[PDB]
């Protein structure tokens, strides 16, 4: 809850189709820095290409939406 | 409301007291228990 | 805000002062919702 802004208990106890977290109140902001700093580093010959897995997520996005057809 | 001065202020500007303003709070504080109610902490409505 | 007593508008603008026209005013209002003065709201 407090750095990825959801409930575990949640996604376990009832299977939510989507998911949508929202960058509130300044505890909103301190919540998508810890999303936006998700980093996935790749050593290719050497060369480290290091890319966000949070592609969207930035200094001017409200929110990010995880998704699935199943749950 | 209008030609209601302080001596005429009754029913009617009682009831638009209560639209323009209790109610109006009333409103704020329902949506306060419903998000609160949720966990909804990070996704405040802004109220103009 | 003039909309369907604004006689006297352009009397009270003739003090340099501005009206509005609804349209105006709602584009003011519009201006609050930008993602900008959002933040600003959440500050303080």
């Amino acid at each position: 809850k407090d750095t990825y802004g959801f409930s575990i208990l949640d996604i376990v106890i009832n299977n939510p189709v989507n998911l949508t977290i929202h960058f509130g109140g300044e505890k909103g902001k301190r919540i998508r820095e810890n999303y936006s700093a998700m980093i996935f580093e790749t050593i290719v010959d050497g060369k480290l290409k290091t890319e966000k897995i949070f592609k969207e997520i930035n200094e001017h996005s409200t929110s990010y939406t995880f998704r699935s057809e199943k749950g | 409301e209008q030609g209601i001065e302080l001596e005429h202020i009754d029913s009617k500007s009682e009831f638009a007291h209560r639209i323009m303003l209790t109610n109006i709070l009333r409103m704020m504080g329902c949506v306060k228990k419903q998000k609160s109610a949720r966990g909804i902490e990070t996704r405040p409505a802004q109220v103009i | 805000t003039r909309g369907t007593n604004n006689i006297i508008a352009e009397g009270i603008e003739k003090m340099g002062v501005r009206t509005f026209s609804q349209k105006e005013m709602a584009f003011n209002l519009l201006g609050l919702l930008t993602p900008e003065v959002v933040e600003l709201c959440q500050k303080s």
